[PDB]
């Protein structure tokens, strides 16, 4: 059935080629190069978080009477005395908002995982409909 | 499926049915048939 | 909407096709919304000259690469290096950049190497109309009066049968004497005809200073005239209507600008009340015998198109007189029966002013235009610029053709401008007699890119527009604003997502309008629902002959409607309005925002509930919310009509509101009453506020552009069965709407099934 | 449509949406824009309709209310309801010229104590603004000057009026209002007349019953009637029936000297003694029953209605 | 016209059947699991933070518990949603071989019936 299906099959060549292997390499980049942005900005933040338990970790237990305030500490007894209970809900509200400002930074960056994958996918369902309808119409000419 | 085919063509068919509408109808043509002849009656006089 | 409250710009496609085949692909024409003047909070004025490339006459932009080990910038456009004059040679270091490698729209207030003339202001007055209307026109022009700045200077002209074009401010030694020049009616002076017989044939000469002197050196001599306007004292020939030479009127005031203020800040205002009956301009006789024209009668191509096409040879005669002196005109028309709009548009939509549409004085519409004209901004000057020279630089891939709104093109034909002109081109630049904080100039560009290889790496497709307006403080100004869209990066569809379905909506309207002043409404159509359905063919996600696996994007969805809404608008029906209501919404139309616009196209439909207990929700248009216990408030930037239900009315009526349980019931009735007033003190002419309420008041309005809801189509479906005889006889008492309008919900289902099967 | 397998549409049909009738909607709308260009121009349109099968008399009853028109339905064109009804549209008065009048300007002025809502029957407003204008609408309302291209000696408009006084210390004692009709007309001669009416009435004491002997139940039977086939046109005739008789309910406890929960001291008066019995014939006559009736024949009845006077609408 | 269809065949699964998308994700795991390593290294590395920093810092009692624990338990509200959330984009990025090999099945069926068109 050689029925000039020549010049028309080769652009559905060209279509299928620039684009189906284009666009699964311009995609797999896409991620791998915001995770790798995730290696550099988690080790910015792993730089200064370490630096912050070095200065303020040893000032605290290095000089006499400020590690006596950490030999005090808040007592190892029971009795909380209505002074250490005042505190520590400040100690796990703090991580409370630490974590929250980690998984906000998570959700934004995941939305870059997201929103990719709507329109550069229907480009595909695009492109090749065309092609493959109209390989149906002129296919009803002899 | 058959069944619900033609369930189908059956109801169709007795609304496009008028059987009740066309004995009315039978009854009034013939008494205009009556009311014809009672006029060539009176024609006749 | 961020990028408008950038620069004030809305682009169709924020990302741009590729190629002429792009382009013919996207299969909708590129285009953007250009807001010239615009206060966002994003712009500086400097005193400072601007630096500008000898090749392209572009402005430093933020961005431009900037090599500093040579103290030479790039020009983004023409790809040629300009040196740092002198100045800029130190200070250039990379923390200390100027505002103009910082801000993208920035100011520049032109240092001059003497006061600038303030804004003129001629009042065209209108005599014959009838008492209470002329004496209400009194108090709004002593009101206007009050509102006029200090430096500003006005000049009366009060019309009728004749004009008398008075003089003011004269001398001290006689106080109890003005004088008016009275140019008959009838009688088609010409330019220079005026200017000999007037005799005026530091910005002021002795022959001018009779006439246009300052609101602060005149005062009691303003208020005289406006005291001493009465009526006409001809006796009418039996059935005539007074006669009134309106065109004589406005070449009068157009002929005293020509030999005084040449290119300075004027514009006159036009407060005609009637149709002109004799001289030019005619658009009926001067008796009241022989009809108008209608929108029937340029249908039919009737015998009074050569009252039509005459009076349109005059009035953009004077038309093209004002746009080359550089003044713009305003009407203010507030007659009862048909005045003439669709003549005096052309004056109107090429220098750019005020088409108020006013009914008669009294109403809300008239008054509160006229002081929010000359209202001051937070500066406290008047907020609108003067002689605006609009001038876009395209960049090598994409080159201009039209600017369909309130300008006009001037020439300087070079390689920015392509062929096939979209609306008024052959221009780079556009000249515009004034512009407000409202105009809206629709710029239409094309990708000419033969070869897909000519775009730069990651080419960000610079685009720069300047507009040199002129600023009632007195001081020359030039803004410039700078933008890019990357686009048509080989990963395809990105075109696509840059596609806003409400800037694309708005642009067909600007085109459909200038293409039914070409040609007639059935091949505007033809081609208008083309573009809707080769749009809808190729942007969407079905399987061929498969209407069920129909989808559209979020930014693909709603413009479907916004295309039904426009092919249901007045725009296009030249039908069910006279042709001056017509012309009254095509020229505000050309200039309005996007967003004013769109609610232009679409009406808004704020539903206020009482069992909802709060804000209020958007409904869809349609009869499924005529309910008897809510209220309604219909936004379409000509009415703000307020719809109550036969339930709430009778409420009002026998008082459960006076009773104090039912509170709730009087924030249901005070809602409407402030957020409306909230929408009237924001929005250019000001809509008329209408009371309504159901089967009554005057809801004919609401009920006309709200859709069907139980359609007589739906009415005949299919099925009827044992249903005949139930349940005690009564249920709501619906209202029924009968409209030529098929259902949005069955323009859907051709627009799938037509495109599904293309 | 044209296969003969499929019927014309009844009033089950249309209540409860077949698709026999596909094309009545562009069908009735198109009638509906030809009575708009019948207005503007000043052109009636008759309609004598003979046939067994229905004409659709349903959807072409709009041109024949909206500028005067008359409907003469007949079974044939040979019967004597088509023969002498065609013959008395052509019958003269007393100098030979037609007893009908064209391009009539019905126009109401009122006193400042009550305005006009509406008009009912064989006339369109033109949206003449005023201050005699109500805010309530009863039909075609929005003006005080009416469209009507033919009127003959039998075409009765109802116009419906509203008091908008809020109090009685307003009003000297005795305090007469009125009320006035101007109808510019083309004569069959040739010329403009310009018939004006104006008639007196009397405001009643602040005492509701002192409007009692002023009651005529005749015209308000006619003007409830009319008033509930207006109803049935937008909302259903069903909704109807209940709204009439919780009318008739308030009505008649209103008017009536009675003990209380005491039914065998109940007592009406003369001007309220037929009144009950008007709603009785007028729920079960084929103007708001849809039963035993072609939708045609009742849209034969309701544009007679509309155009008719007192007595002749006591008769139906 | 059989020898393009018959090499659109060839061209077509050679990237079905290439574990090549397998290497790439193999890429992609392994760099998940040491940065979920990391996120425990922002934990401890936080927890002990705040901690500390609290140790030295210096109305009523019963008005600054009342808050700063109403500032807790909504902490209970946004980890709450916001994981919930998470796992949402985590399932809509887990489409990533079902569709995108769901279109080459439905190119290779439906050329795979021109195919046998030809050849019959």
């Amino acid at each position: 059935e050689h029925c000039l299906c020549t010049e028309k099959l080769q652009e559905l060549m060209d279509s299928l080629d620039d684009n189906l292997k284009s666009y699964e390499r311009n995609v797999w980049q896409l991620q791998v190069n915001v995770l790798e942005d995730e290696r550099t900005e988690l080790q910015m933040k792993v730089a200064n978080l370490s630096e912050r338990l070095t200065e303020i970790q040893s000032k605290i237990m290095n000089d006499p009477f400020l590690s006596a305030k950490y030999a005090a500490a808040g007592t190892p007894g029971a009795v909380p005395n209505a002074q250490t209970q005042l505190r520590e809900a400040s100690a796990r509200l703090a991580l409370a908002e630490s974590v929250n400002a980690e998984l906000e930074r998570r959700l934004a960056f995941e939305r870059s995982i997201s929103r990719s994958w709507q329109t550069n996918l229907r480009a595909m369902q695009r492109e090749l409909r065309e092609h493959l309808a109209s390989l149906a119409l002129a296919s009803r000419k002899s | 499926k058959g069944i619900e085919d033609r369930d189908r063509l059956l109801s169709l068919a007795q609304r496009q049915d008028k059987s009740e509408e066309n004995e009315r109808l039978k009854s009034e043509v013939q008494q205009l048939k009556c009311r014809v002849e009672k006029l060539t009656r009176g024609a006749t006089v | 909407h961020e990028h408008e409250a950038a620069t004030g710009c809305r682009f169709s496609w924020n990302v741009w096709p590729a190629t002429r085949a792009e382009a013919q692909k996207i299969e909708l024409p590129l285009g953007c919304m250009f807001t010239p003047l615009r206060d966002c909070t994003s712009l500086q004025l400097v005193e400072y000259e601007p630096v500008r490339c000898r090749v392209s006459g572009c402005i430093l932009n933020p961005f431009c690469a900037i090599d500093f080990r040579s103290k030479q910038w790039t020009c983004p456009f023409s790809l040629q290096r300009n040196a740092f004059p002198n100045h800029y040679a130190m200070h250039i270091s990379e923390q200390n950049l100027p505002a103009e490698l910082l801000y993208p729209t920035i100011e520049y207030i032109l240092p001059q190497p003497e006061s600038l003339p303030p804004p003129l202001f001629f009042l065209v007055v209108d005599t014959c109309v009838i008492e209470e209307e002329l004496d209400q026109l009194r108090d709004s022009l002593m009101q206007a009066l009050a509102l006029m700045p200090s430096d500003a200077m006005v000049g009366i002209i009060t019309y009728g049968a004749m004009a008398m074009l008075h003089e003011l401010g004269g001398g001290s030694e006689n106080v109890d004497v003005m004088k008016a020049h009275v140019f008959r009616g009838n009688k088609e002076l010409t330019s220079t005809q005026i200017q000999q017989q007037l005799g005026l044939a530091p910005l002021l000469r002795p022959a001018a200073a009779r006439f246009i002197q300052p609101v602060g050196e005149c005062e009691y001599k303003l208020t005289s005239i406006l005291e001493e306007l009465r009526r006409d004292s001809w006796p009418v020939p039996s059935d005539s209507r007074p006669m009134r030479c309106t065109g004589l009127a406005l070449s009068v005031a157009l002929a005293v600008l020509e030999a005084a203020w040449y290119q300075l800040p004027a514009r006159v205002l036009l407060f005609v009340g009637g149709a002109c009956t004799s001289g030019p301009g005619q658009v009926v006789d001067l008796s009241l015998c022989e009809s108008i024209r209608h929108h029937l009668d340029l249908q039919k191509d009737n015998n009074n198109a050569r009252f039509v096409k005459k009076a349109l040879k005059y009035y953009t005669q004077l038309a093209n007189q004002a746009v080359r002196s550089g003044h713009a005109v305003d009407i203010f028309a507030c007659s009862l029966d048909q005045v003439g709009l669709y003549e005096m548009k052309v004056m109107t939509e090429k220098t750019g002013g005020c088409v108020v549409m006013g009914d008669s004085f009294s109403i809300n519409v008239f008054k509160d235009s006229l002081r929010k004209f000359f209202e001051t901004d937070s500066t406290g000057f008047l907020k609108m610029g003067f002689n605006a020279k609009i001038e876009v630089l395209c960049s090598k891939e994409f080159k201009v053709c039209g600017a369909i709104g309130p300008c006009t093109g001037t020439g300087k034909k070079g390689c920015q401008v392509s062929d096939t002109i979209v609306g008024e081109g052959m221009t780079t630049e556009w000249q515009a007699a004034a512009l407000d904080k409202e105009s809206t100039v629709a710029f239409y560009f094309e990708v000419t890119n033969q070869q897909a290889q000519n775009l730069p790496p990651g080419k960000q497709s610079f685009l720069q527009f300047q507009t040199s307006y002129l600023h009632p403080s007195g001081r020359r100004r030039l803004r410039v604003t700078t933008l890019s869209y990357r686009f048509a990066e080989p990963n395809t569809i990105d075109v696509a997502p840059g596609f806003d379905q409400e800037a694309a909506a708005v642009l067909m309207t600007r085109l459909a309008v200038f293409k039914t002043e070409s040609e007639e409404s059935l091949d505007v159509l033809r081609w208008l629902d083309r573009k809707l359905i080769r749009l809808v063919a190729r942007f969407a996600d079905y399987q061929k002959d498969d209407p069920s696996s129909f989808h559209l994007s979020t930014e693909f969805s709603i413009y479907p409607q916004f295309m039904y809404h426009l092919r249901r608008s007045h725009f296009l029906q030249t039908f069910n309005a006279s042709p001056d209501e017509t012309a009254y919404y095509r020229s505000v139309l050309l200039r309005a925002s996007v967003m004013n616009a769109l609610v232009m196209i679409q009406p808004a439909l704020l539903e206020y509930s009482f069992e909802q207990q709060g804000p209020p929700q958007p409904v869809l248009l349609d009869a499924q919310a005529l309910k008897p216990n809510v209220i309604l408030l219909l936004d379409s930037f000509f009415h703000v009509v307020v719809w109550h239900g036969e339930l709430i009315h009778q409420w009002r009526e026998q008082g459960f509101h006076n009773m104090p349980e039912y509170e709730n019931l009087r924030q249901l009735l005070q809602a409407p009453l402030e957020d409306a007033k909230v929408i009237l003190d924001e929005r250019f002419p000001v809509p008329k506020y209408v009371q309504c309420n159901s089967g009554g008041s005057q809801a004919r309005f609401l009920l006309a552009k709200v859709n069907p809801s139980t359609n007589y189509a739906q009415t005949a479906g299919g099925g009827a069965a044992m249903a005949g005889l139930m349940g005690d006889s009564g249920a709501a008492g619906e209202s029924f709407i009968n409209t030529d309008d098929v259902s949005l919900k069955v323009f859907m289902d051709h627009l799938i099934k037509l495109a599904v099967q293309s």
